[PDB]
């Protein structure tokens, strides 16, 4: 028998329902979400990591001149310094006074530490949502498995069959461009392997780990050597991936919003609370019982001993009944002023059981069945002493529940009598017509 | 392997939680809230200070040096009484919704 | 749990109250003086014979 109604996205609580079929007594409904991971599409575009520009020997030719070709490498650089009579060990290096040449030829290359930190650079597209669902009804116990979220895969969990709906919201902490470092994700516009200002975050970009091409500039300078030594000196600005490394923000598990909790090696965006779950499943016959098994009730009247506005299970009542015989029949409220903390009783012969709820009103006037039979409980509630607690809200807070029963009464002549006066400043008009009307005829 | 920070002092009131921070190195302090705006915030603490964040009924985490975050939630207490004269059941609504009974008054 | 209270200054009789915490059963308690000095800070000044 399927049973279609809407389930909030919340991870902790639980949601209760009652399923009605005519003929068969009611079952109870549990359904508990234990994730809710968002997982978009991603396609890796470029690594980057700190340089290392390593200098090849320079040629030192003594009585002549030499040039050089523009050799494939990336950030390649070379000049020719004229007169340069370097000296080493052992006296000079060379006969001709006053014209020599010297190479001094630099590239840049990645490091050896490119393979342990490095920023991969994401392009993110939307992708699927899957949730683990935990699900028990009747009698049988709790058992779980991966569901999908989407409108046309139903899923096999129980004897039941399961259909978890769509999102209502297409919200995603996630922007089109991120960068992942470390364990730790981060929303930065990319370079876009074309472009690099050299110091920032594209001076160095490698299209996989270990790709041969690589794209580098660095503003790397040539330098003349000076009075007669044999060196290489260059001039670069310094490395972006360190000036990102400082100059940084706080990354997207620090800053997203509706406490969505961010892994990585899927790149999800777990136990995130927005919106709400449309639900469709569909409960085998062999989990019915009929009518004439369930025992049936009567003279039922509840008491509230204690109520706290509270959150957890701050209230708890008693209630009476005279059942016609042993058994087990589940409780449920449909109107959301009270959760229910159990499902089912085991009854007897004229006894009473306690139950214990929790509302968000001063004044709970909520309903609750009991072996497919009806009573009502209405009862006070105190506020609470305590200020600041570490779990979440097991009930939900509306926009009546706040008013007690002496400001209704406040509220109801401020707009009740006031408004009833001017109906009776309308007929005086209403009156006078018919007797000056009788003044003339 | 790396420094522990000594934990802060936790003290709560109404909508407002408090906490004494007392690092002997440069520390790291981010908070956010778990409802639609986050708001973070983030800090670095060299000296012992004292900082107020506003915890609302949706929630606040909050993250103190190497230590796991910590997710609290404020609850419903009030500072007023809703059964009684009209000069203290306005305060009562006061406290609770001062954005509903300036407005509605 | 703190109860805060207002006891009277008299040292034989007991005071006697009932907290009440929500969710629990009352607990009674029971407060007594047993003495009550006034202790001033006092300096000398001289002695006579």
């Amino acid at each position: 028998y399927e049973h279609t109604a809407v389930m909030p996205n919340k991870v902790g609580i639980p949601y209760k329902a009652l399923v009605e079929r005519p003929g068969y007594a009611p079952v109870h409904l549990q359904i508990q979400l234990v994730n809710t991971r968002i997982i978009p599409s991603t396609n890796l575009e470029y690594i980057t990591c700190k340089y290392k520009t390593k200098v090849p020997s320079p040629v030192v030719k003594c009585c002549g001149a030499t040039q050089c070709t523009s050799k494939p490498h990336p950030d390649y650089q070379c000049q020719v310094f004229s007169g340069v009579y370097p000296f080493m060990w052992g006296g000079a290096y060379c006969f001709c006074d006053t014209e020599n040449t010297q190479m001094s030829e630099a590239y840049v290359e990645r490091s050896e530490e490119c393979s342990i930190d490095h920023a991969k650079a994401y392009k993110v597209h939307t992708g699927t949502v899957q949730a683990m669902v935990n699900i028990t009804y009747g009698s049988v116990s709790w058992r779980s498995a991966d569901v999908y979220v989407n409108g046309e895969t139903p899923a096999k969990i129980g004897d039941a069959k399961l259909i978890i709906g769509p999102l209502s919201s297409a919200w995603s902490p996630f922007d089109n461009k991120v960068v992942v470092y470390g364990h730790e994700v981060y929303n930065y516009d990319f370079p876009e392997y074309g472009t690099g200002k050299a110091g920032s975050f594209g001076d160095l970009q490698s299209r996989t780990s270990t790709s041969n091409d690589l794209y580098a500039n660095t503003n790397l300078k040539l330098q003349r050597p000076q009075a007669g030594i044999v060196h290489t000196p260059f001039t670069q600005v310094p490395s972006g991936f360190e000036r990102w490394k400082k100059d940084k923000g706080a990354p997207l598990n620090d800053v997203a919003p509706f406490g969505c909790s961010i892994a990585l090696e899927p790149l999800r965006a777990e136990n995130c609370a927005v919106g709400s779950i449309p639900i469709s499943i569909d409960i085998p016959d062999a989990a019915f019982t009929r009518i004439s098994e369930t025992p049936t009730v009567s003279d039922l009247e509840c008491k509230i001993t204690e109520c706290t506005y509270a959150f957890d299970f701050g209230g708890i009542a008693t209630v009476a009944y005279k059942s016609s015989k042993a058994g087990n029949c589940p409780i449920h409220s449909p109107s959301g002023v009270a959760v229910i903390k159990e499902n089912d009783v085991t009854l007897a012969e004229s006894g009473s059981f306690t139950f214990h709820f929790s509302t968000a009103n001063i004044h709970p006037a909520f309903k609750l069945q009991v072996c497919t039979s009806a009573v009502t409980c209405k009862g006070d509630c105190k506020p609470p002493k305590d200020h600041i607690v570490d779990y979440p809200a097991q009930h939900t807070e509306s926009f009546t529940s706040a008013i007690s029963a002496t400001a209704w009464s406040w509220i109801k002549v401020l707009v009740g009598g006031t408004s009833a006066f001017i109906v009776l400043g309308l007929i005086a008009t209403a009156v006078v017509a018919l007797v000056l009307f009788f003044h003339r005829h | 392997i790396a420094t522990l920070a000594p934990e802060p002092l936790v003290e709560h009131k109404h909508r407002t939680l408090i906490l004494h921070l007392h690092p002997d190195h440069p520390t790291l302090l981010t908070t956010r809230s778990l409802g639609s705006d986050a708001n973070p915030t983030r800090q670095w603490i060299e000296r012992p200070t004292t900082v107020n964040f506003t915890v609302t009924g949706e929630g606040l985490e909050y993250t103190w040096g190497n230590h796991p975050p910590k997710r609290v939630w404020a609850q419903e207490s009030g500072e007023g009484n809703p059964h009684g004269w009209p000069h203290e059941v306005v305060v009562y609504y006061y406290n609770r919704y001062p954005l509903t009974t300036i407005i509605g008054l």
